């Protein structure tokens, strides 16, 4: 997997090339930023299980077809299979802020994914849209401006959102 | 790769973990020690040519049999002494990776692992590359943290070829 | 255990590895943090007392049927409120610790761990618990860094029961 | 295995009680202390190959006997295996160092080390030697005052002395 | 799954043996259990809705703060109280299953498996559910063989809850 | 994998449903004739190995190619898994006859076989020639009138057939 | 491990003898008596959680210095052990039980565990004393007369007691 | 072993999991079983000397040579003739331990493991011992459970050893 | 297989060697020994028929109610006496194959793997084949080394099937 | 895998014939040439590491795109991993030298590459021209008159060069 | 170890197998050559001294700057000058045993396992070693299969060390 | 393991000593003998499966204490498993001989297989005699005059009988 820096260091090493002093600084600004980063993480993971459980409410009330009998996430092997996915993907998005790049998440979590929820009969536009919500519900606990010094965290939320809408491309 | 945080996911999702504290406390190493390893890649950087052609020569005066026995593993021609010049280069441009990565990832995975058997393939000495390390950390000029950082690097590299 | 230092070496260690910049930047990362943790365990001690009574009765004003249902399982009786009291004690405690270690690791051994067996055993709500964590959390009067901290562990104890 | 914090945390645990502001500021004080610390194992570290090869060479010059055909240290399988071992404690030592506490070494390397080496016929004491040999040259090392921030490193220095003598106890 | 056909098959295969006298056996035994088994299920099938609404309003009546704290895990509205129904009515169901195929099987796999999962995750309480089936066995007016092979995997569900 | 209940069950669930009074009273019908079905099981059972080897020894007959050297039989090595194969299939068989379901024929036995052989080079058509016959002998012992309480198995041997055709056509 | 009557078919096996007649009603008689062994196995098992649950309670009500910080069943993951290590003894305990025979339980279970506890720290005696405990409440639980067909369940009660007193001597 | 009784433990353990109604399935099967079971093997003892004889009779008759040859493998002396109607005596006595136990077991660990390197070593047919055991089943003179009981493990002795 | 030639390549590629004198020697063990062992599989072929029908006539000797006994495991009728020459002729042409080669490899792939099986299968007793190797033993009129190196093979055949 | 003797022998066996005494002959005359044919074995082996090492050196002279940075030869594990290579297939080619039949070289080396390298990025014609050059460098040793009982290798060089052109072949 | 007698045993060993003609066959190389390599190590052991001296100077002329860098790893005195003696002495004394035993054997296990870690750790070239064996090639003044033999193990050496 | 050129080897490193030419002659005298050796080993495999049935025949009509229900070697597992024994004493007494050196029957044999007997119930001393028994058959084929050039096998006779005794007092 690769991190903002040794993604940049990797590219470097293919063209054998030392950084340009350009993409030293681009890495100093980020560096900079880096309490925002990880503030953003910490509050994400802070509130884990209710930014899953709330997602997942939402969408089997809105997608009921789900878990009437008969439906992908019912019985409860399934529905405890369904909540865990969503509780990975939430992993993983987390894991790509922390390090600053999108590798860790297309690497061990969106990789097959579409085909592995083909095979099983699951529905990823439903997945999706788990993911969704959760993405909304994540960005507003990042942005909420109480118990934190104050600042300009729109940069971050817009690569947090980029991260989302990866993961739900990628089972759509 | 061995940085910092790489590592810090690394354990993390081994252990089928969200990151906590002490991920996040790792990060902040990473982050403020970022500070002075940039600036200290910036350094390297800026003096490549020089540190390059310094070492190159403190090896051919420790070790001048290097620029005259015949034969490909040596410098006593332009071809063997390009050669040379080159792998400083190398090893000059890892350690400015590893800066920037705030670990020896990058020598790591690029260099290291694998320099055992091309040195006895080769027949290069590492007694030879040693010293091209040497003088680097004599001649870098950094101070500070900018120094320490950049020393364990060569230090490093040094360790793996002893 | 889930502490800075440790998973340090223990990574270190599973790769057979000297410590390199990477796992000093961790250190660097927990001393710093290590000035507000330290501070922040001595405030919640001296808190003890007043967070524990008014966390247990938190958890009886949102859930007032577990201060009259019959039954060892609840705090109808000094017994259970005395119980109720001493797990409250705990989960404070373990924060402390993590605080003063730097990581969850202690309140992973000795409180986490085995937890979902013992609420479905002894039929202890996990709802009540967090009731408990919530009010530690809007009444520990702690800022800054300690806060933040302080509130991880909390809210990680928090994910731990949902 | 402990590292200075929780070593006293799980002896706090054990008592159910929470560290007294006695103990908390003797951990404040180890905090302040830390960056000495972390420049030592940097420095043993830094050193690693030619502490444990100057040791080594050292040592068989002592004890020809190591050396000379029969003895433990002949043929290259265990002259490798000989070096290695020196390796591995010089290790561990760094190890107790960076998390301020004995038990990584005491528990992953020490325990059982004697029997280990009875059953092969390894000379015990002459391992001590050839520790003791590297405990020297690695305070030297730390101990340099050359390129580093003067002050008084001889509490750590007494420290890094107490875990390599507990190595040599542990196979004399 | 866990029923007896299945089962001496699975041993008898995971063995690499044709079947003998023991199976047939084990066949025997669940032959003639059927006889009680299915009419079981008959009498439970045909009380269904007596006996979800019955135990429904038990449940209630023992926790009445579920029928009016707000918030989704609880039964405070219509939604809450018909999630509930059908959570008791799926229980009942899996009792007639498992009466129908000789075995908890059924239970096992279309309900307890996760079920741990489900309820801290969503907040339920286990205590609930037991008392939902502590009202099916005391109100299913079995008798014989019957009763008391049903009131086993009653007894499972509550075991596997506790 | 099902037997005759669980597969009620399993798709009653997938309704939603308790089961219909019409498919208990199936089942009840199926378990009043259950000592015809154990007799079954018993008998196949208790001629395993000369159901097998009269049906292997005919096969040979009929196809001398498969053991003339060159042929998918010659060898020991061969013979012996090929004579394997047939007591595979005969055990699958009655399997599925004493569980009431062809679940566990299909699943762990047939399923992937017709593929099995085609990489090995081993002809299928003849394999089901050799089911063919052990399913002739088989029910030959099934429908034998001596030592046993007379009755009507027609619907059994019918069953039981059905299972060795599905044996048959998994190879063809 | 041996049910009853393996146990005394492997007695007669290493005499070379087949069964006396005297042997054989003597399992008659336990055949006999078969439907009251189960239903004392239906019983321990169908209160299996409040048979652990309450005992182990109850044991720490008596034994306070066991849940004080520092004693064997502090912190979760002990007293989660601890409570497992009832519900196993007393699942074992069953099955000696239902085959009529003290093997599994000596074979499985017990045989090791006094020395497993001394390693561990763990006080065998308070063990014994939570075994104890369970076994009052199990043989309350079989001889309730309450729903059952009434009859002499006695001797059964005496083996039942044999098996928790085996366990308890075990680890005493 | 395989036996009813012991196999309903022994899945049970090595799933980890207390008895349900699948295994008392199985002790029912067994339990009926064992009147007819039991009945049988004192039939059969009572015949004991009969049945062996007989069989051991039938064995010289299908097969004269083996009255006659010379060689230790063969019963043309007392010696010989002591060993076979011993080997057919512990053919019977299994049988007997199969019905009482309800199983193949005592069978399978006293005499089917190991027969194969038996016969081949000291070359004794398995020819021989199968007419043996169709003499025992034509003899035996049992009838309704016990005679297909008692069947079952003279049909699996003679397929263990064709 | 197992030979010198591709035994000593395959303990090589196991080790991951280049071959060295020690797999050289093998070469050579196997060189010196063809000469004798080529020149012995040609004898025994031109001697095909004569030790086939030789053998069988032995077996038919030493075990008369092979020619006689009803049935299709003996050779009463001609079908089972082509049967049994044409096993012979198996038996001879692998004895063959293993002089050719040089060891036992073309005899434990074509006919000792899996034979037990078979013998016991179609029930075909050892005892008879053994005869044939003895005769073939007694008959092949070998001498010297090529006399020594197939006899191995014939009574290793033996050994296998006692 | 086969030698020249199994080879023909597995042939023969298909048959179920036994070698023509022209084929036998054949076989005698490949023995009687067996001394050379250990030579050209030992010969390559004992200058396995410079026929390697000069061939990879001429060939990235021949290819600097190979080793500039980028390249599939840059970086020390790739460099290692491509000195391996050549290593592996002259080891396989020996082998099937030394047995006198293809078969080991095509199963565990050739078979299956040609996709490894695609897979990988690795240019096959690359390779190709290394196995070409240590072909030319192998026959030339091979061929050398010093040293060695004067007489015709011809037919075996043939042989040799025949391997080394399949190795070539299977990966162009 | 690496000798035809040793690991004919090992593979028949790890195949549960008695020795066979194979085996048998592996025996003959061996002893064949034994002849030959016997011969050879008494040629070698006579000039040990001589091929000793002369290829130590060979390699300090070859490599002039080993008996005059200052430094333990280096010729430069008395010491150095003895040790490396002492460690053409050891190669020597291995391709003697080599030549005995007749395999690798000798030389894999006390001198080739680790060789790499030594030659690392105190900074020995391989180049230097590489020199000393050519010359004893050269020089051993042995003809015939003992040269061929010898020159294996000497090759040998050099392959490991390139 | 060792044969006879490596323990003389490794006894000659230990001493750091190169074999004088006395420890020469003396291998060169075991290579003249060595058809001798060869014949050996293939005469006693060759008779293997008679060697040992015959011992055991022979053994247990001496002991029939040993076969009579209850004893050692009654019930097929142990007969089986005792012959299987017998075969592989006599597999590494062949060993022993073909290498000329007791340590692979030493080590992968006897070592501890006193230990494994006592632990059994396994009466040793009657192994032992069976061992004895195995000896005398063994010898008796290897000096049969008939088929073989004849010579003086006496010393080999000496060396061969040393073995067996070896095994026999390994379980006495
Ligand atoms: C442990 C071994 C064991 C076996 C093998 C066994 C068989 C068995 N077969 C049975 C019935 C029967 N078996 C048959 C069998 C046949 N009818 C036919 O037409 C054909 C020719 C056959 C079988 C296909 C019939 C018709 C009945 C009576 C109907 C019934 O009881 O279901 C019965 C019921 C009682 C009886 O009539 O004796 C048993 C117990 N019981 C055992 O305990």
């Amino acid at each position: 997997m690769f991190d903002a820096f040794t993604k940049v260091v990797s590219q470097a090493d293919t063209r054998g090339e030392m950084l340009s002093t350009a993409q030293i600084d681009a890495l100093s600004q980020m560096v900079a930023e880096s309490n925002k980063r990880l503030d953003v993480v910490n509050r994400i993971t802070s509130n884990a299980s209710t930014i899953v459980s709330n997602a997942a409410r939402s969408l089997f009330a809105e997608q009921p077809q789900l878990i009437a009998p008969g439906g992908n996430a019912y019985t409860s092997t399934r529905m405890a299979a369904c909540l865990r996915d969503m509780e990975i993907i939430l992993r993983y998005v987390t894991y790509a802020v922390f390090a600053g790049d999108a590798s860790v998440l297309e690497d061990r979590c969106l990789n097959g994914l579409r085909e592995t929820y083909l095979a099983l009969g699951t529905p990823g536009s439903s997945v999706a849209v788990g993911v969704g919500k959760m993405k909304e519900a994540a960005l507003a606990i990042v942005n909420d401006p109480a118990g934190i010094t104050p600042g300009d965290c729109s940069a971050l939320a817009s690569e947090i959102a980029s991260y989302f809408d990866r993961a739900c491309a990628a089972v759509s | 790769m061995k940085t910092p945080l790489t590592e810090a996911v690394s354990v993390a999702d081994s252990q089928g973990r969200f990151l906590s504290s002490t991920e996040i406390q790792v990060a902040f190493g990473r982050f403020r020690q970022a500070k002075a390893g940039l600036e200290a890649a910036k350094a390297l950087t800026s003096k490549a040519d020089s540190l390059i052609s310094g070492a190159a020569q403190a090896v051919y005066n420790k070790f001048p049999y290097t620029t005259q026995m015949q034969g490909p593993n040596y410098a006593a021609d332009q071809r063997g002494k390009d050669k040379c010049a080159r792998d400083i280069g190398y090893y000059l441009r890892m350690v400015t990776y590893c800066l920037i990565a705030g670990g020896t990832g990058p020598m790591d995975e690029y260099l290291i692992a694998g320099i055992d058997e091309i040195n006895r393939t080769f027949e290069l000495s590492p007694s030879w590359y040693i010293e091209a390390l040497k003088y680097i950390k004599a001649n870098h000029g950094l101070s500070g943290d900018a120094a320490v950082e950049a020393n364990s690097y060569l230090d490093y590299a040094i360790n793996a070829l002893s």
